[PDB]
RNA sequence: AAUAUUUUUGU
RNA sequence: AAAAGGGAUCAAGACAAGUCAUCAUGGCCUAAAUAUUGUGGGCUAUAGACGUGCCACAUUUUCCUAAACAAAGAGAUGCAAAAAUGUGAAUUUUAGCUAAUCUCAAAAAAUAGGAUAAAAAUAUACAAGGAUUGUAGUCUGAAAUUCGACUGCAUGAAUAAG
């Protein structure tokens, strides 16, 4: 962040999670005896002001290329804009459809591919297989 | 059948009607092991109008104790029999509302005040000192010692022909 | 000689005196009440919690004034930190230490 | 006053008169509805 | 001291902006069936599949 | 006083001497001392002669007697005439409302019975 | 169905009325839980206790209630002999 | 592991400084502020919201009382105490289709404000869904200035008297 | 407050009887057990009002009671010093210098 | 039973009633909005009391299969459905023997 | 308790308004002004905060002619959504005059403890420290709270 | 120092 | 600050201790059945008797009123604000939040007042108590009959501290 010029504030240690679970010892009756469980989530929050919307993307798209092993992340990007988004967004489809020139070369599939089928469906019912129902 | 075991079934006279509630509703207004306090002044018809005493104690007058307590001025809750003599502080805001009412009065003007505060600061108490004004100067003093007994409902009620108003007989007569 | 616990009076905060003999405590040993303005902020616990945790926040900070007055709140019980805490329950037991009934047959 | 009762919780439909009874509950009854009566 | 009859038509003024069903008086529409989210493949895909051996 | 062929001692609040009838609660009671403002804690020694009538031809025109008891009777009998499971229940002097009976049946088979006592 | 707003439970009987004077045999069931509506007052039933199919004639006293309520599944339990 | 990542700290950062642009902070016409949250690499069901937030006095178009008329239709959406309507969208699949809904909306409710048939003049603010906070802060009254230490030094003096 | 306690030795009197033998208790000793005598006596004792003042009211005519002799914890409190009194000897009992010293 | 696939489709440990309960789990998938629907009408008093009626009866017929209700976790490792951690799909034992192990990710003995 | 709606019952099983009863109908009008008393006098009524509802009415009237009086252009209004005020209580608050009681002040306790020391009640010696310890114990001098710290105690 | 109630059975 | 406390851990061996009904496994058995599928029922039965629990038998209790103080945990298989509706369970409709942000959510005892007493045994003053049952409803769910959890009205058992 700082060779980017974004400002980062932290680490900032925010409540570890504790979830716990008290399970018998035995697999059977003796009851008398159990032990407790737990799974203790350790989290930090880096919170970055006053950067470029552009620039924080490729942040956080550093950090996705040499992510560490063992360590989630979960990112809030916050971003300004006019009103009228509705045209904004359908103006900036040229933009986009040039720096997807030399990505186009990514996909493939014959001709007329059949095995999609309804478009929207085919994302929907994927999507869910990949995230594993949800 | 049943073969358990089971417990096999095996004093004083009793207080009158009303002792009970009369017992936790009496006011003591004296202590004789409690001392003299010597320089304890008494009222006057014109005492607790005076700024000068502001912060005195002074005591409450043979007579006037029995006007208080034939209208229930006093209240359990009061400490008054930790000491011997009924005495009161002649408090600022005595002065201030006593000064009004004796202006009030003289030219037949009235006021209209609500004494307003938190919990026991001391308003109950501070009627008590503007009804003392009040028998010390020859004044009539209409007090309803406890305003839930109007309307919790603990006493007869009756309706008015030809009126929405309802009339409480019984409480009217007390 | 005012004390605001968390903006209101120590009367209007605690109901029970012996909580509001025990917060102002350190100011009571030695004679002080009448001559420092205390502001208090307190979070968490209950009324004994929150009272007995004044006492020994205006005797440290009352340290900060006079360092002279230690020896007198150390015999006043104003400058131990009580590390007594709740039990946690443990698994057989009721609660942290009573046992369920015990069937010898 | 059985009958009144149902009358007014569930309606008229349901009662027997001179109509969802006449051919609902029959008209979904079919031959072999369960096996092992 | 809002009369009711006056406050439906700004709940009604939400209804339209946001699209969402105007009920005054509560009839059941069975619409409680309707917002729940669907579970099922949550639940089919439970036990894992077949896979290399 | 008498109300409804009933005597009652002066010493005892009207609202508990209604409450003493077969069908009569604090609902019911409640409104039938509103009806000729009798506030709730008065009592029977307190109540004039031409009120203590009224109660009387008050609760003469509701089912406050065995007028109650026969409707809770009748539907009774009426689960043992049609056969049902909750008719012999009453019948057996058993829990009715499905309670496990390994154990404690002790005041279902005291008081179910096809003539209850109320 | 408890709740009186949705009507109550109703399941597909084969319960076709005939022909004055003609014979119909009664009605074998398993559904226990089928509600006694007063369209079939007077029809035979044969409601399936788990081993057995006891006989009932509905009557108006009997809707209402469910089927399985004139069956019992279980014998009175009898001490001694 | 430590070296692997040490050798992109010292040969492959400083290159990220050739492709940064400066922050540059929001005209006079940036009064949306959306968000998007991203699980890096991961799918969740969550990453579809899009929670948008501007100020009603940043809408330069409407009057006092269009304005106003603005937050009686926002409903629980606005804050009283912040004086910001918040509002999220994760009705459809794509973060893009909550954005562009969103986009609309907010049209809606400025084209709605701008309707003179029925301005809500009559109706008051209702803010029962906001829980408002209050908070203390330390008496200005208590402040030792050289003022107070002259307050105090007086009435200590006054209290030794009347014992004397 | 009793000066004494009694403390018995199991089945040392005879056939199985106890040998109560007098023992001094400290100050803390002798205030609990008093003090929970005279709450034996007010929790029989049968209601007389109402208020928050019946159980304070109870035990403080108890305390009266005491200071003026006619209470019934003073029957008490002679019953236990008799024991002591009677049984003054059995402090050098032949029980209890004879337990297991002659096998 | 038709509803039981004609090939093994399972990679766990496969049971009985673990093959009966992933194809009660199949057959409510491609039923839940069909199912839904019934509910629907059944509870909306708007409609005609002959349509609820109908759809009232139409969710009787469904099979067993098709009901949610009937579905019930079980253990991946053992094949049991008492005492099943929706966390980790196993039994209460099979979640100890393998958290103390390590094979469980972040679980921890808790001492406190 | 005058001021919200009587626990009493009508033959409709209405509950009545406690302005409703002759009784309370009179001192309500005396207190609002209606009722002039030719020969003068005054209408004093103290609240309580022992055994007490809470009427919004009551409360916010207070705070109006406290506010009037202190010279404020704005004053506390009625909450726009809220149902629990009541327009009779309004008018009889109108141009009552509110006297606000607060602990007392230094030199008023003093006079007090003084009182109960002389009395053997108080076994302390009464100086300034002793003065400014029970009017801190007390909440800024409230005077039912100096008794429980000074004479309800266990200490004496 | 000279104290002493009774207390069976186990394929 | 301090005389600190708790948790986990706690051996070998014996009890041929418990588990071939988690799993795994040797021998021995069933293989048109000791395997497999569905509907309904049962596991919820009840003479007697035994275990743990809840709650009650009023005076340090319960009841009514009010402007105090917590911690921890939960919500992608969802926690649900506000409002409106209903005596109530609850319904109608979804704001926000997938969370130190939004929501469940409100602590209660307590503190301070107030009500009720021949507060059960002298029957015209039968206390507290809430089991049993009748009836009308609601919620989840194909489905509440055997056999669910709650709500209103009525009914009002034993129970004197064992
Ligand atoms: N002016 C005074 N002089 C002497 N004693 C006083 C005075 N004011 C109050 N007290 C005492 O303080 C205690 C509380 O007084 P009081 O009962 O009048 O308070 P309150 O404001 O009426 O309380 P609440 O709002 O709860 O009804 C009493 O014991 C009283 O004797
Ligand atoms: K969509
Ligand atoms: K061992
Ligand atoms: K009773
Ligand atoms: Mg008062
Ligand atoms: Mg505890
Ligand atoms: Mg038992
Ligand atoms: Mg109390
Ligand atoms: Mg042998
Ligand atoms: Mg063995
Ligand atoms: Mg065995
Ligand atoms: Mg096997
Ligand atoms: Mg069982
Ligand atoms: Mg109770
Ligand atoms: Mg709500
Ligand atoms: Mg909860
Ligand atoms: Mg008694
Ligand atoms: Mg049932
Ligand atoms: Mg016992």
């Amino acid at each position: 962040a700082y060779y980017l010029g974004l400002p980062a504030f932290g680490p900032v240690p925010l409540p570890r999670m504790i979830e716990r679970w008290t399970v018998p010892k035995s697999h059977f009756i003796f009851k008398k005896s159990q032990e407790n469980f737990e799974r203790v989530t350790l989290r930090r929050l880096i919170q970055i002001k006053d950067g470029h919307p552009e620039t924080v993307q490729l942040w956080l798209a550093f950090l996705q290329k040499h992510a560490y092993y063992g360590i989630g992340m979960k990112a809030n990007v916050w971003e300004f804009s006019k009103l009228g988004v509705s045209k904004a967004m359908d103006e900036s489809k040229s933009e986009v459809e040039k720096l997807l020139e030399t990505r186009w070369e990514h996909l493939s599939h014959v001709s007329d591919m059949k095995g999609v089928g309804n478009f929207e469906d085919f994302l929907a019912k994927e999507r869910l297989r990949i995230s594993g129902g949800r | 059948q049943k073969l358990r075991f089971k417990k096999t079934k095996k004093s004083g006279k009793p207080p009158l009607p009303g002792e009970r509630k009369a017992y936790r509703k009496k006011i003591v207004l004296s202590n004789n092991n409690a001392l003299p306090v010597p320089g304890l002044e008494t009222l006057r018809p014109n005492d607790l109008a005076k700024q000068d005493n502001v912060g005195s104690v002074k005591a409450l007058p043979e007579d006037v104790v029995d006007a208080l307590r034939a209208m229930e001025a006093f209240k359990p809750t009061q400490c008054w029999g930790i000491f011997r003599q009924p005495s009161v502080l002649i408090r600022q805001e005595t002065v201030d509302l006593t000064k009004k009412m004796k202006a009030a009065g003289a030219d037949g003007k009235t006021i209209r005040m609500v004494i307003e505060g938190n919990r026991v600061t001391g308003k109950s108490l501070l009627l008590l000192q503007a009804m003392t004004h009040a028998f010390m100067n020859d004044w009539v003093v209409l007090h309803i010692p406890e305003a839930q007994e109007l309307t919790t409902a603990v006493t007869e009620y009756a309706p008015i022909e030809n009126s929405p108003l309802w009339t409480q007989p019984t409480y009217t007569l007390k | 000689g005012e004390v605001l616990v968390n903006g209101k009076t120590l009367a209007e905060y605690f109901g029970r005196v012996h909580d509001r003999e025990s917060a102002v405590w350190a100011l009571r040993a030695t004679n002080r009440i009448d001559k420092y303005n205390v502001w208090v902020k307190v979070e968490g616990g209950g009324t004994t919690g929150q009272a007995e945790a004044i006492t020994l926040a205006i005797a440290k900070a009352l340290l900060a004034h006079e360092p002279a007055l230690k020896p007198a709140l150390r015999r006043a019980g104003c400058v131990t930190r009580d590390p007594r805490k709740v039990e946690r329950k443990k698994h057989g037991h009721v609660k942290a230490r009573k046992m369920p009934t015990w069937v010898k047959r | 006053g059985k009958l009144a009762a149902f009358r007014e919780r569930y309606g008229r439909g349901w009662d027997l008169d001179a109509d969802s009874l006449t051919d609902l509950i029959s008209g979904y009854a079919t031959e072999n509805m369960n096996p092992g009566l | 001291s809002v009369p009711r009859a006056r406050l439906l038509q700004l709940v009604k003024a939400r209804c339209e902006l946001f699209s969402t069903t105007f009920n005054p008086e509560g009839i059941r529409t069975g619409n409680k069936i309707l917002r729940q989210r669907l579970k099922g493949p949550a639940l089919a895909t439970y036990y894992p599949r077949k896979n290399v051996g | 006083v008498f109300i409804l062929g009933v005597n009652f001692n002066e010493h005892k609040l009207v609202q508990k001497a209604l409450e003493s009838f077969y069908g009569l609660g604090q609902q019911a009671s409640a409104r039938i001392l509103a009806k000729y403002s009798i506030h709730p804690r008065a009592k029977m020694g307190t109540l004039p002669p031409k009120i203590v009538t009224a109660l009387t031809a008050e609760l003469s025109t509701m089912t406050i007697e065995n007028d109650a008891r026969r409707l809770v009777l009748d539907n009774i009998k009426r689960l043992r005439d049609m056969g049902t499971y909750r008719g012999r229940r009453h019948a057996m002097g058993l829990p009715v409302r499905g309670q496990q009976t390994r154990n404690q049946i002790a005041n279902a088979r005291k008081l179910n019975k096809i003539e209850r006592h109320g | 169905k408890r709740s009186v707003w949705k009507g109550p439970h109703i399941v597909p009987l084969p319960i076709q009325r005939p022909e004055p004077g003609k014979k119909i045999a009664p009605i074998r069931t398993q559904a226990r839980s089928a509600t006694i509506l007063p369209n079939f007052v007077g029809l035979k039933f044969q409601v399936h206790n788990g081993k057995d199919y006891i006989d009932l004639t509905v009557t108006e006293e009997m809707v209402g209630h469910k089927l399985g309520e004139f069956s019992a599944t279980r014998k009175p339990f009898i001490w001694g002999k | 592991e430590f070296r692997e990542y040490a050798r992109i700290a010292v040969w492959e950062m400083p290159l990220l400084s050739k492709y940064a642009k400066p922050f540059v902070p929001p005209t006079s016409e940036e009064v949306l502020r959306f968000r998007y949250t991203t699980y890096m690499g991961e799918f969740h069901p969550a990453d579809r919201k899009v929670v948008v937030e501007f100020c009603p006095k940043d809408l330069r178009d409407l009057s006092e009382v269009q304005q106003r008329k603005l937050m009686k239709l926002a409903g629980p959406r606005y804050n009283p105490e912040k004086d910001i309507i918040k509002m999220s969208c994760e009705k459809f699949e794509h973060q893009a289709q909550n954005k562009r809904y969103l986009g609309d909306l907010i049209e809606k409710m400025i084209a709605a404000a701008k309707d003179p048939k029925d301005t809500f003049e009559d109706i008051p603010l209702d803010t029962r869904h906001h829980t408002f906070t209050k908070k203390i802060s330390f008496p200005k009254e208590w402040l030792l200035t050289e003022e107070r230490k002259k307050e105090l030094e007086a009435a200590r003096q006054q209290a030794l008297l009347k014992d004397a | 407050a009793p000066l004494i306690k009694m403390r018995g030795y199991k089945g040392l009197a005879g056939g199985g009887r106890s040998l109560e033998v007098p023992q001094p208790i400290p100050a803390r000793q002798r205030r609990s057990t008093a003090f929970k005598w005279i709450l034996d006596v007010v929790n029989k004792k049968p209601s007389k009002g109402s208020g928050r003042t019946m159980f304070a009211h109870r035990v403080a005519e108890e305390i009266v009671a005491v200071v003026e002799g006619r209470s019934s914890v003073w029957d008490k409190r002679m019953l236990i010093h008799k024991l002591g009194t009677a049984n003054r000897a059995n402090l050098n009992s032949p029980a209890l210098q004879l337990k297991g010293k002659r096998f | 039973s038709m509803f039981r696939a004609k090939k093994l489709d399972l990679g766990c440990f496969t049971n009985v009633r673990v093959l009966r309960d992933h194809s009660k789990r199949k057959a409510f998938l491609e039923a839940e909005p069909e199912r839904q629907a019934l509910r629907y009408v059944i509870r909306n008093t708007t409609l005609p009391a002959r349509t609820r009626a109908v759809a009232q009866l139409q969710l009787t017929q469904m099979h067993a299969y098709t009901r949610p209700t009937q579905i019930r976790n079980r253990c991946i490792l053992g094949g049991k459905s008492r005492g099943i951690l929706r966390d980790f799909k196993m039994t209460r034992y099979n979640f100890r023997m393998n958290a103390l192990m390590g094979n469980i990710p972040g679980v921890k003995k808790a001492s406190w | 308790h005058i001021m919200k709606v009587s626990d009493y019952r009508n033959p409709a099983f209405e509950l009545i308004h406690s302005h409703d009863l002759a009784l309370v109908k009179l001192f309500t009008d005396c207190l609002s002004g209606a009722t002039v008393m030719p020969n003068g006098g005054a209408v004093l009524g103290a609240t309580t905060r022992g055994n007490s509802p809470r009427s919004a009415s009551m409360e916010l009237a207070i705070a109006q002619r406290e506010a009037e009086k202190a010279g404020e252009k704005e004053v506390p209004q009625r909450d726009p959504y809220s149902k629990k005020y009541d327009d009779r209580v309004e008018a009889v608050m109108k141009s009552v005059e509110i006297l606000r009681l607060k602990g007392v002040s230094k030199t008023e306790a003093r006079g007090l403890l003084e009182y109960w020391a002389a009395s053997g009640m108080l076994k302390k010696r009464v100086d300034e420290s002793m003065v400014s310890e029970k009017w801190t114990l007390s909440g800024n001098g409230v005077v039912g709270e100096m008794e429980r710290a000074s004479l309800l105690t266990m200490k004496a």
